[PDB]
């Protein structure tokens, strides 16, 4: 049973820096394509980041490019997203995602409205 | 209805590991003479 | 060999006949895939129709067939590997929409990169393009510096070079991208989807041979 | 309240069915060879579906054709057109004079070929159908991709149940032989076990990684096996409540697309989608012989009643029943 | 030819090196062909199973290939052991009559190939619109029987002497030449051209990946021009646009060209498959 849960999010001014982390149990979390993503208040579910299962190829999203940073460990299931320059309105909510399909970079439903393998996700206010 | 799903699932009766593979074990060896594979 | 053995004989020989006669009407026509987001025109692509809404039209008396699937919820994770033998994927993109095209980025780069739709090239239209003059006229940081290899040209062509870039990062022989600027009044659109589609069997029948 | 069911499935798991199957005579390699090889098909298979005769069985093709064969003779026996091109579904009637089939457009037309054009199409389902078993030759358990199964019924074309308990899509549903349960693997990586005449889960087996792609009932019907995209077979037992056996093995990363049983239930016969089926011991935990005759993607696979072969459609566009 | 002997005893300049180099050389074809048509053979029966109109007339005519690697051996004894002591007059009379058929089938099929690969790359929806394929074994079979029924008269024409006089004999000499003539007019040129606009054509519309599309067209029309133009030239150049004429210089030229180029001819026979399935 695939279960992720996300923690250190809650309120943070917005000067400074802000380190999330997703934990990952229940599956071999070194075969699947971790995302992150993000809600807004009443507006559609973003993406933001990616890492593949090898460790070293990151994708981002234009807004967010060159002020956050993510970092995947193996052999202890977590992951993480360092925000190191938050801004107002990247400040709604920060979900954890997982690409569906093992040995394989094929993602499609990382950012659907009703997803599988997304974690409860973290509350984030600015 | 999660989570009343779950509480109405929680109490069902489960038995051994070992009675149900004693069970598929005394299958497979009573059928095994009747399948061509 | 028997009575009814022969005809039963008989009978299979006839489908036969009619599954050749079917396999004959069916690799003349070409499938076509529609794949564009809530506020992209994707039915203003159907608004030249020509005789899930399927239109079938066809240019110089070839036939393409266009499937566009809309009543399925939205996780085209399951139902996206029955489009496989598709000759080409019709990307069609908001291209005026700024914030919203972040998200078309995302969903070309899921499409290109997909294991089965690996062998499927993509006919991208930027349609949209009066919306598009309309607002430079009147987000991304790779536009502070960018050259053209008026404004609009400029940010028309930056959109496509970013599509182009999400193509080509990995980009391969087996399938290609053929961006187009379309407008919300353009009739042309079935001779770009024409000439896409012949280039596309060119490139086909290119590996097939031997060729490369 | 989850981790108190899985420390109850965890306090009853006092044996494992490896350790208890560490003595007895393994299956040898099993040989199974092409018997035959039908060929018809303008493009890929997608499902198809053995009748009840162990001959006829059906067979459904992107190209928009479902046509029915005789795998005895392999003389053809209908070619019945689709509606639409689109379809990943295949239903044969217990009496073996019904035939159904479905996938995007979210309809499940029913054939009546005891006169061959339709008998019914119901329209209820909000996404696509995925599998559908008919039951008794009047109500049809169908599945689909809005994550709700049902139970239909061919006189009134509603639904008589339905099964909304899902949380991703439904993609393969499974009959006990008692005709009074099923099973529905997810795409949420779990499995149901749900009751025809109660209309309401009863189980939930959530011990997979992935999607589910196919699943079968064990003959006796006190089991049943899962396929996922983790290239993983796990076999779940109703009683236990918990996984058994896991046929997982390195060097296999394409994810299982079909599975079934043998008449015997001894041998898993899953069709995986690295170009070749695999055949695997149900109690062993072992790989027997490989079925390797296919040249595209496995997406099907069907073994007789009476368990004389067992039939592979592939995407190459043939349906091979071996033996 | 009674005429090519005369000048042999008198220009003294026949070497029977060359004559007996021939017999390797028609070994060597034999052989290698013999090992590329089975390994193609093989494979395109079984261990394949999509089949097109290229992939017919390459397996189509690598069999006709084949079979004429397995007749070969009977020219190559016939050239090696001695000059001219064949098993019998039929058995000789058939090698040519094969080697003939063999040459028109190559060319022939290698046109079809040429021509549907052209209609596939100048128009390619509305060439696939009509159905190009279907119609694969119905050419085939067309070109077969043609060759078949027109290579009778190479049947009926050569004939032993003692020795299997390459050409028919003295009385029949014109009717040859006249035939000779003929089949080069019909079955070369009309196809030489044919492949030659075709695949011009494709390499116009790929100048309009490409560059090593286009160097395997130009080789592919090299190795069709340069084993067989030599041949088909030498031949007609030696039986009639040759008569009294008697410069040895030149006259050993224009006839071990003709020797030494039915080898030649026979280069891309063997040469064919391999490069079509690879």
């Amino acid at each position: 049973q695939v279960q992720l849960q996300e923690s250190g999010g809650g309120l943070v001014q917005p000067g400074g820096s802000l380190r999330l982390s997703c934990a990952a149990s229940g599956f071999t979390f070194s075969n699947y394509k971790m995302n992150w993503v993000r809600q807004a208040p009443g507006k559609g579910l973003e993406w933001v980041s990616d890492i593949s299962q090898s460790g070293a190829s990151i994708s981002y999203t234009g807004s967010v490019k060159g002020r956050f940073t993510i970092s995947r460990d193996n052999a202890k299931n977590t992951l993480y997203l360092q925000m190191n320059s938050l801004k107002p309105e990247d400040t709604a909510v920060y979900y954890c995602a997982r690409c569906p399909a093992p040995f394989t970079p094929f993602c499609f439903d990382v950012t659907s409205t009703t997803y599988a393998y997304r974690g409860q996700g973290t509350q984030v206010t600015v | 209805k999660l989570v009343e799903q779950l509480k109405m699932e929680a109490n069902i009766d489960r038995i051994k590991v070992s009675k149900a593979a004693a069970d598929l074990m005394a299958y497979c060896e009573a059928h095994a003479k009747e399948d061509p594979l | 060999l028997s009575a009814e053995d022969k005809a039963a004989v008989e009978r299979s020989k006839m489908i036969e006949k009619q599954l050749q006669k079917d396999k004959q009407v069916y690799r003349a026509t070409h499938r076509l895939l529609l794949l564009g987001a809530d506020n992209s025109g994707k039915s203003t692509i159907v608004k030249q129709m020509r005789i899930i809404f399927e239109t079938k039209f066809q240019v110089d008396k070839v036939n393409f067939h266009m499937f566009d699937v809309g009543g399925q919820r939205d996780e085209r994770r399951k139902w996206i590997q029955c489009f496989n033998d598709v000759t080409a994927i019709i990307f069609v993109v908001d291209s005026s929409d700024y914030n919203r095209l972040q998200e078309a980025l995302n969903d070309f780069k899921s499409i290109w990169n997909n294991r089965w739709l690996r062998t499927i090239s993509v006919i991208l239209f930027l349609n949209k393009q009066d919306l598009l003059a309309e607002k430079v006229l009147a987000y991304f940081p790779e536009f502070a510096r960018y050259t053209t290899p008026p404004r609009v040209t400029r940010a028309k062509y930056f959109i496509r070079d970013e599509f182009l870039r999400i193509s080509t990062a990995s980009g391969d022989g087996r399938h290609y991208c053929y961006p187009h600027f379309t407008c919300a009044v353009d009739t042309e659109n079935a001779r770009r989807i024409f000439n896409d589609c012949k280039d596309i069997i060119l490139q086909m029948n290119l590996r097939e041979y031997n060729l490369v | 309240l989850k981790n108190q069911i899985r420390d109850a499935r965890k306090a009853c798991a006092d044996a494992t069915l490896s350790q208890i199957t560490n003595n007895i005579d393994p299956v040898g390699r099993i040989q199974m060879r092409t018997r035959r090889t039908l060929r018809g098909h303008l493009a890929k298979i997608y499902a198809m579906h053995w009748g009840t005769d162990s001959r006829l069985l059906v067979s459904a093709s992107q190209d928009g054709k479902l046509i029915i064969w005789d795998s005895y003779t392999t003389n053809k026996v209908h070619a019945i057109p689709l509606r639409s091109s689109w379809v990943m579904t295949c239903a044969y009637a217990p009496s073996g004079n019904y035939v159904a089939c479905g996938g995007l457009d979210n309809i499940c037309s029913i054939y009546n070929l005891k006169t061959v054009r339709v008998s019914r199409e119901l329209a209820g389902h909000t996404g696509y159908l995925s599998c559908c078993r008919f039951l008794d030759d009047n109500q049809i358990v169908t599945s689909s991709g809005d994550t709700t199964c049902a139970l239909w019924d061919i006189e009134t074309g509603q639904q008589t149940t339905t099964f909304t308990g899902h949380t991703g899509d439904v993609m393969s549903l499974s009959l006990a032989p008692d005709t009074r349960l099923f099973v529905s693997g997810a795409c949420d990586a779990s499995a149901k076990l749900w009751d025809v005449r109660e209309g309401m889960c009863r189980q939930t087996f959530t011990g997979h990684e992935s999607d589910i792609n196919a699943i079968c009932f064990f003959p006796n019907g006190n089991a049943f096996a899962t396929g996922s995209d983790d290239a993983t077979c796990r076999l779940f037992d109703l009683r236990a409540d918990q996984e058994l056996m896991t046929y997982s093995h390195d060097n296999i990363i394409c994810g299982i697309t079909s599975v079934s049983f043998s008449k015997s239930g001894r041998l898993l016969l899953a069709g995986y989608d690295d170009f070749n089926c695999n055949v695997w011991d149900a109690l062993k935990a072992d790989r027997a012989g490989v079925l390797a005759g296919h040249d595209n993607r496995v997406s099907c696979l069907g073994v007789t009643d009476d368990g004389m072969a067992v039939a592979t459609g592939s995407w190459d566009s043939f349906l091979k029943i071996w033996n | 030819t009674w005429d090519g002997d005369e000048l042999g005893y008198r220009c003294r300049f026949n070497e029977d090196f060359k004559y007996v180099l021939l017999p390797v050389s028609y070994g060597v074809v034999c052989v290698l062909g013999l090992c590329l048509n089975a390994v193609a053979l093989y494979i395109f029966l079984c261990r394949l199973k999509t089949w097109n109109a290229s992939t017919t007339y390459m397996f189509h005519l690598a069999v006709s290939d084949a079979l004429y690697a397995a007749s070969l051996p009977l020219l190559v004894y016939y050239y090696a052991r001695g000059d001219h002591w064949p098993f019998s007059t039929v058995l000789c009379k058939l090698v040519r009559f094969l080697f003939y058929t063999n040459l028109y089938c190559s060319i022939l099929f290698l046109t079809c190939i040429s021509v549907h690969r052209c209609l596939g790359v100048l128009r390619p929806l509305r060439s696939l619109r009509w159905g190009r394929a279907r119609y694969a074994r119905r050419v085939a079979g067309a070109v077969w029987v043609l060759v078949l029924a027109c290579q009778a008269p190479v049947l009926y024409f050569v004939t032993t002497s003692a020795t299997c006089h390459d050409t028919s004999a003295p009385e029949l000499f014109s009717r040859f030449v006249a035939y000779s003539s003929v089949m080069l007019g019909l079955l070369f040129a009309v196809p030489f051209a044919v492949i030659l606009v075709c695949y011009v054509l494709m390499a116009r519309r790929l100048l309009k990946a490409k560059r090593k599309s286009v160097r395997t067209i130009a080789v592919v029309l090299a190795v069709f021009a340069l084993c067989f133009l030599p041949f088909h030239v030498t031949r007609t150049l030696y039986y009639s646009f040759r008569s009294l004429d008697l410069s040895c210089h030149t006259l050993n030229a224009i006839n071990m060209a003709y020797k030494v180029t039915r080898p030649l001819a026979s280069a891309n026979s063997c040469l064919n498959p391999v490069l079509y399935f690879l």
